[PDB]
DNA sequence: TCAGGATGTATATATCTGACACGTGCCTGGAGACTAGGGAGTAATCCCCTTGGCGGTTAAAACGCGGGGGACAGCGCGTACGTGCGTTTAAGCGGTGCTAGAGCTGTCTACGACCAATTGAGCGGCCTCGGCACCGGGATTCTCCA
DNA sequence: TGGAGAATCCCGGTGCCGAGGCCGCTCAATTGGTCGTAGACAGCTCTAGCACCGCTTAAACGCACGTACGCGCTGTCCCCCGCGTTTTAACCGCCAAGGGGATTACTCCCTAGTCTCCAGGCACGTGTCAGATATATACATCCTGA
């Protein structure tokens, strides 16, 4: 017979590598065409340096980290594991931004 | 010793957009200490910025670029109209 | 010789000396710009005349004549730009906009 | 543009 | 067939499940993906909101991290590591 | 009679259109007394200091109890808990 | 020549208060092991406003704690309040 | 006579004149007190000290004799005063914390 | 051109606390930022102090007592000590 | 669903006061005018840092509908919170007495600003190796159908 | 409960490139003065914060009672867990352009500084009418009954 996990333990498996690791889960290129099509919409022809590009990503990977965590603890408060839209939308009135 | 304040000036202000309407003594002080804020952090703003740029003259430009970033939107974009009618018309005669 | 007030010069409200002698004394940078004080006056000036129409017009529809701290925070609160602006800013005696959530009523 | 405040 | 392939979508479903993981999140529904994408569709567009204004006042062209980093040490989010 | 429920709603409208203080003035100034006690012995207060002091501690309640009755109806219930008020003042980052 | 010492008056934030502050940010039902928390966070929050206040106060040689002393403290907690001066 | 430097004269490795400098320089007030720099300086170096012992102790209890920003988020996210002067700063390539919720835990 | 920074002086430090420990370049530089954010911090603080007691001179008051109402309980006493110390020495030499 | 009783809430009127609008002296802060120096604008130059196929991999980017545990709705319960009432407690006002300390004012001495001369410590440029990244291999440890 | 199977940690070998040390070369840190002034300190004034008492009365308190909502339990069902490999399916290394960020040199006119002079607002009285308070009354809404 195939031997296929319980749904979960691998969950947990990547929860615990990825808290161990401390290096860049969005792919560079994709986002920093988002940066200059943001950026489009503001000043026509502007130039990025690759250490702003840096910068940016690695807030937007904390503050998004920060929103997961805020996100997960709002689920568990609410008798769930599974994580949804009204949690987030939760969590950003809480902080200020909604 | 004298109190400094923007009473008058308020009051001025008000009996412009509104004749026929009074302020109390709380709101004239509530009005007063937003006022000091937003000066207090209008002029930071333009101090940092004159600081980062290894300048050390706040000129009309500095304000402007303050207004934009503490100003949401529209209040921004009407605050930079006025200042700069304002200037104009003041450096012109 | 006649003296004018620079206020005049620039047909605004707020001093435009008293301005820029609180930016000399304000510790900000060696120097100032002579129309850095008109600018800030203005502006200045725009935002209390934009905040005194709403707490004017909280006023009027509360049928009182004298602005209370009540229509300050109630023109503050009720204007988006105005409450991002102050949103980390508390009134004395303003209170707190009427909001109650539709779960709590009764149906 | 001018004095066309949304509120 | 085709405008099926596109930018915006760049943030993928495995990018949003691996910040997750790394968040703590254990189980993720499929709604999660079009928020996340909006929340950081508005936080970059504030930061580069702010980095522009700040480029703008330099008279330069260029964006550099020192623009990113003053922006970010504006809205509460001073970061170390790039000056 | 009335069916319970009413009330709250006619107090939380009338709280909500007054403006006065809500808490006792003399209680209030004995612990702010108390509690700079623990900083600085035979400390003098001013009227308007104890007065500005009870109106940031109105705010600050207020705003948290709205975050708490928001955390609570997440949870599908009407009724406000330690957990919810320990979970707000986590996710404002106080804890 | 009086040094009167005040304790336990924790308590008199009395049970209605903290009802009408609820009532006020529109809460509906309280649950009875509210206001020990409430009373907790309330102690915490005048804690940390009156160390800041009690230092600008020594630091400015003087004895009396005034409105702009707490006004400053507050501001510097990102909680700046209009109506006291400043 | 050889001249002594100021951090020398209160047993400092920060240098006193530099900070004196900036602060003179930095538009802060109009006048600079003597012993302020000193002052700063030793707060600064103990500040450091601080930081670079517990990196260091973090950097050991991982089998690595180099200091890395890991290191620095795991010591400054560890000590509660340090994470409380530090809770609005966001450190790069620091990472997180291994926090899994005793709920999501099985059972 | 020259640029400052707080190299040296940060792995002096590390040298006199643990004396076979190397830094990575971006470990130092997160080093010189928190440094310079410290600096900013205390100095602004200290300037506010200076502005609302009407002071035109930073002395180790104004100081100590932004180091007070910035650094939580025993980093601040700490501090305070070890500055203290420092500055009743250099006094003293 | 419709209707009456009881309740609170919105509305109109009087009068009555104290907080707001107004007027006034003056003095100190604002306005005029001249000077000088340095900081900002303008011009020219260097070169360092940002963007696309013959003569291209190969693994994310998204196909194939077979498929378990948590989200969700419903239901019963019993305790706990809301609502009303008599008592009692303490909050609030005002009145008096007094003093520690906030606030103002005059010296004048020590402390910092500023300039000139001097020099050594930090910064730019350039090796040089070893701690750390990668990998391969095996022991150890975690998970799962019995 | 226990080995099969897969994931993880550790042991050891090998190659790499970034930190540590070295060596100029400034220019900012140090020292020695001279000179102006900031507030330390002493003295005086006089304001309100403290303490206490007495009266009035509204709110906290304890208790009784009723009902409705959080919670535990049970049953249904769905979606995105999952592996199982197309029709045509993001990083490297390259090489190359060139433009703007940085640097250097002149120059000029804008503002700090100083002196003089004058009137605008700020403290201080002084009236007066808009809301506070009170009462009386009409209307909206909940509760209960049918």
């Amino acid at each position: 017979k195939p031997h296929r996990y319980r749904p979960g333990t691998v969950a947990l498996r990547e929860i615990r590598r990825y808290q161990k690791s401390t290096e860049l889960l969005i792919r560079k290129l994709p986002f920093q065409r988002l940066v200059r099509e943001i950026a489009q919409d503001f000043k026509t022809d502007l130039r990025f340096q690759s250490s702003a590009v840096m910068a940016l990503q690695e807030a937007s990977e904390a503050y998004l980290v920060a929103l997961f965590e805020d996100t997960n603890l709002c689920a568990i408060h609410a008798k769930r594991v599974t994580i949804m839209p009204k949690d987030i939308q939760l969590a950003r009135r809480i902080r200020g931004e909604r | 010793s004298r109190k400094e304040s923007y009473a008058i000036y308020v009051y001025k202000v008000l009996k412009q957009v509104h004749p026929d309407t009074g302020i109390s003594s709380k709101a004239m002080s509530i009005m007063n200490s937003f006022v000091n804020d937003v000066f207090e952090r209008i002029a930071g703003e333009a101090s940092r910025l004159a600081h980062y740029n290894k300048r050390s003259t706040i000129t009309s430009r500095e304000i402007q670029t303050a207004v934009r970033l503490l100003l949401p939107g529209e209040l921004a974009k009407h605050a930079v109209s006025e200042g700069t009618k304002a200037v104009t018309k003041y450096t012109s005669a | 010789a006649k003296a004018k007030t620079r206020s005049s010069r620039a047909g605004l409200q707020f001093p435009v000396g008293r301005v820029h002698r609180l930016l000399r004394k304000g510790n900000y940078a060696e120097r100032v710009g002579a129309g850095a004080p008109v600018y800030l006056a203005a502006v200045l000036e725009y935002l209390t005349a934009e905040i005194l129409e709403l707490a004017g017009n909280a006023a009027r529809d509360n049928k009182k004549t004298r602005i209370i701290p009540r229509h300050l925070q109630l023109a503050v609160r009720n204007d988006e730009e105005l409450n991002k602006l102050l949103g980390r800013v508390t009134i004395a005696q303003g209170g707190v906009l009427p909001n109650i959530q539709s779960v709590l009523l009764p149906k | 543009n001018p004095t066309k405040r949304e509120r | 067939r085709k405008v099926l392939r596109d930018n915006i979508q760049g943030i993928t479903k495995p990018a949003i499940r691996r910040l997750a993981r790394r968040g703590g999140v254990k189980r993720i529904s499929g709604l999660i993906y079009e928020e996340t994408r909006g929340v950081l569709k508005v936080f970059l567009e504030n930061v580069i909101r702010d980095a522009v204004t700040y480029t703008e006042h330099a008279k330069r062209k260029t964006v550099t991290a020192m623009d990113v980093v003053y922006a970010l040490k504006r809205q509460g989010r001073t970061l170390y590591g790039f000056g």
